[PDB]
């Protein structure tokens, strides 16, 4: 149970967009099982609505689409996997 | 100085520094502000992405008032075994975690060796371990050997 | 709907162990929101039982714990994020 | 030759090769076996991890009978715009995907220009595009310009 502030909301949306990207890339290898493919499709549907909802609270210039957020998400995951800011500097800038 | 620390969510906070401050002092302030051990902090200069250099003055690596550093926290903390060798040269094995304080290890060694913890101190690669610091501050590795030193009275 | 064979089962278990690792590392940054932390805890619980179940079908020497599988998973994700076998060669060897 | 192709799940299959075969022929066989376009294949030697070299004979880069290569498939396929410049020098813009065949693009250009598709062929960086190959085989980039060439009769 970790105390977090607002905008862990935004960050988690972005992070999980990156997660979706990984699932999608994994699926290209024919390695994602059928339950897994179901998890992927559901993530994408929950994500798209969550993004919809969330973009309504955001200021016009910072309402990003799923496609835009996957890019931030991938950056974040590179940082995490190497535990190195250098791996995705833009990850810190959402 | 006042320095900006930016974390992965994009959230920022400020830390108060000075011209004679080292990376170690910087990390100390960060621990003050957010409760993360210095050895678990991974820092780089924003936005170049250059890692901070431990031996080099902050001012000598492109930091100053108003600067921003990026922080990633690494809380990986799996158990490892280390050795503590007593005054007689017998080594004993201890399962520890790097987040555990030196005082914590001393309690373990104290029990095993039968010596009150105020009657010895520990050293690693020559340097004395400070009670309140986590083991990870000292870069202990699996099967590293720490030395028990007896306080003479 | 992608056709996959058996052992997409194993691979997906390993992949999602890596996914769990990412969630856990993300959580260390205080960036994972409360619903996200709930997702993490549930993944870990489903994963541990899935691993349990799955290890019963596997031959003795290849029944790996969650900790062991996170390592393979992270390797896999490095390969995917850079779309480069070099990024985690051991990822191909489960 | 017979070569082993290992994918991310650890699954393997075999592909039949020869001493005079190039990376291009190798990728062709892989497309035969699994239906993935050559331009979407990312290959490296197992277990060194060295990327395969397009211009270099397989045999000249540490492959032979029994060898294993690692494959990752990259199916990223977002739309891009490219240009096709007609015989008169007018360029028109086309939204395409790299998985789309050259024949597919020709149908688009044919409609826009009013020229039957059997009456022209396309070239990019000098080389003619083959109808049955995907655009990605030719390394088209955003706003690349392809040339329409009219078949004289």
């Amino acid at each position: 149970q970790i105390e977090v502030g607002p905008g862990a909301t935004n960050a988690t949306i972005n992070f999980e967009a990156g997660i979706l990207e990984c699932y999608e890339r994994f699926s290209w290898q024919r390695a994602l099982d059928y339950p897994g493919q179901d998890r992927l499709h559901r993530l994408k549907r929950k994500l798209e609505s969550r993004i919809k909802t969330h973009n309504k609270s955001e200021p016009e210039n910072k309402r990003m689409s799923l496609e835009e957020r996957k890019a931030i998400g991938v950056k974040m995951m590179k940082v995490l996997l190497f535990m190195d800011p250098s791996a995705g500097i833009e990850g810190f800038e959402p | 100085w006042d320095l900006t620390v930016k974390m992965l969510a994009g959230n920022e906070f400020q830390v108060s520094l000075s011209s004679s401050m080292s990376v170690s002092e910087l990390k100390a302030q960060i621990t003050q502000k957010i409760g993360v051990h210095a050895f678990q902090q991974r820092l780089a200069v924003h936005p170049s992405g250059v890692a901070l250099q431990d031996r080099v003055p902050l001012a000598s690596q492109g930091l100053g008032p108003g600067s921003t550093v990026l922080l990633v926290v690494d809380k990986s903390d799996e158990p490892l075994s280390i050795l503590v060798r007593n005054n007689k040269g017998r080594s004993s094995t201890y399962e520890v975690r790097l987040t555990q304080t030196v005082a914590h290890l001393k309690q373990q060694v104290s029990g095993l060796e039968g010596v009150q913890d105020d009657l010895f101190w520990l050293t690693f690669e020559g340097k004395p371990l400070e009670d309140q610091l986590p083991l990870g501050e000292y870069g202990l590795k699996p099967l590293s050997t720490v030395f028990m030193n007896l306080r003479l009275r």
